[PDB]
């Protein structure tokens, strides 16, 4: 249809706006992961590290990993194989990158605080 | 509402009950700003909980919708998808029907809808009332006498359905 | 077309892209003219200010003015009302930024350096 | 070259010169890296226009284009728009043209170039040789013996130019 008015108005198509929400969560949780790898070997400012912010992020992490495979979910059915491989190139590299950051932090483990 | 709404004289119109749940979405952000829980003892700051709260009711209330309707008026009418402004969907015929859908949870309990089928069409969802049958196609030829077009049951043709327009 | 495949590859439709370039030139711009009056105004901590990076931005400043110029006279032919409004909404509000941050540097210029 | 060209034997092929512009730009912005002039007396780095440089040439390297070819196989070939992947373009004849394009500047110079009209089509720019008019029509010609389409002029028909299809 008019894409033109699909990106018209009152809403939008299905899902896709929903599956590139995960694109920019993907960008703001690199920068994030940039961050902390940054901070963690040069600088050494462990007062401006990302400390603070712990479950917050873990939490966000989260509801956009089961947002990217939501999103690959209700894409699938186009039928398209170019849909199909965007989303889940999107799933994969979200996974991995929440690895990545687990791995992260359980290893700076005693860097935070003591319980 | 019996008389009032299966008359529904030539055009019917429908909307979405998502603006409520983004308008609940703010009330609950707003409650959350002022004076919430203290767990800096906690070593943790939950700002950014009612900070996605308020990306997902600000992208919800963006649903803006112009009173979704057809040409379901009572004539020779092309059941054309129609909205303030923009129109996407047009067919003749074979398309427009009304559906009773079934669900059902692990003990078994089953629940009814109903649901206006066509291309990318608005459903018939009844005022939260599904634990029995009662009369099934009763409103179902209401709807007939509004402007005969289905009234389609569960699975495949078998019986206990009715059809008004063919494709062959 | 396929906007999907529009959106597919070898490069793509007709300028548009070129117009939405305009939207992230005024995002960084509009971010730093934020970090800019919040360094003016509370924190006053002028050594971090962007006062060494001062005619290079302006340039990137008129570069996306003409983009996005161009990109409305390159996109105005589609007949449509919704994609001309979009250019010009694109262009005007790069144009009053752009003057505001004129008046803002020739305001703060006993601050910089003297010659 | 005169020869070989015409002919094109079934379909011709096309790319773009785009991928040139992007490898100078990268050439240049590399020397721009290493070196480039300390001017920290001049208050300003002047990094940033060769990182708009990186940005531009990332950008028009990115236009990859496969052997843009069409049905102009010697026979009764639709000249559907091809793609090696992908294909957007169809039409019964009546579209694909070959026109003579002028350009003139201030002073009254006049530039003539060719193009394959069509729908998104490619162009038939020659060799940075136009002064003279030459032959003109010779080269519509062998198209013509290639697989007879048009050989349109400047303005209107009136004369001195040849049509085969017509739609009527
Ligand atoms: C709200 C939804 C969309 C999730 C987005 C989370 C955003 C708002 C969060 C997550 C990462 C966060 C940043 C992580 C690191 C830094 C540097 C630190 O020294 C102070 C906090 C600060 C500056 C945070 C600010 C807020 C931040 C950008
Ligand atoms: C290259 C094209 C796309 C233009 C983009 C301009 C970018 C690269 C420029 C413009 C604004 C700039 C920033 C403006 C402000 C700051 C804070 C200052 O204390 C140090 C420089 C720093 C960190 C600059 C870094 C480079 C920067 C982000």
């Amino acid at each position: 249809m008019r894409w033109r008015d699909r990106i018209a108005v009152l809403c939008f198509p299905p899902g896709l706006m929903l599956t590139v929400a995960a694109l920019i969560l993907f960008f703001i949780h690199m920068g994030v992961f940039a961050s902390d790898v940054h901070n963690f070997c040069v600088i050494h400012n462990y007062d401006h590290m990302s400390f603070r912010y712990t479950v917050v992020l873990i939490f966000s992490q989260v509801i956009s990993i089961g947002w990217a495979a939501m999103g690959s979910l209700y894409a699938e059915m186009t039928g398209d194989k170019f849909l199909r491989c965007f989303a889940l190139t999107i799933l994969i590299l979200n996974g991995a990158m929440f690895f990545n950051r687990l791995c992260l932090e359980f290893l700076a483990i005693n860097y935070r605080e003591e319980r | 509402m019996c008389w009032v709404m299966p008359p529904s004289v030539f055009v019917l119109e429908y909307y979405l009950d998502t603006l409520w749940k983004g308008t609940m979405l703010f009330i609950i952000c707003l409650v959350f700003i002022s004076c919430n829980v203290l767990r800096e003892v906690k070593y943790q700051e939950t700002w950014c909980f009612p900070a996605y709260g308020m990306v997902i009711g600000l992208w919800l209330m963006l649903s803006s919708i112009p009173q979704r309707r057809l040409v379901l008026n009572h004539t020779r009418g092309m059941y054309h998808f129609s909205i303030q402004g923009r129109t996407v969907c047009q067919g003749p015929m074979h398309l427009v029907y009304v559906r009773l859908a079934l669900s059902s949870d692990a003990y078994g309990g089953r629940f009814f809808q109903l649901v206006l089928c066509g291309h990318k069409l608005e459903p018939l969802v009844l005022v939260q009332l599904s634990e029995r049958y009662e009369q099934m196609e009763f409103l179902g030829r209401h709807l007939a006498r509004k402007l005969n077009i289905n009234y389609f049951d569960y699975l495949a043709s078998s019986y206990r359905h009715v059809v008004r327009h063919w494709p062959l």
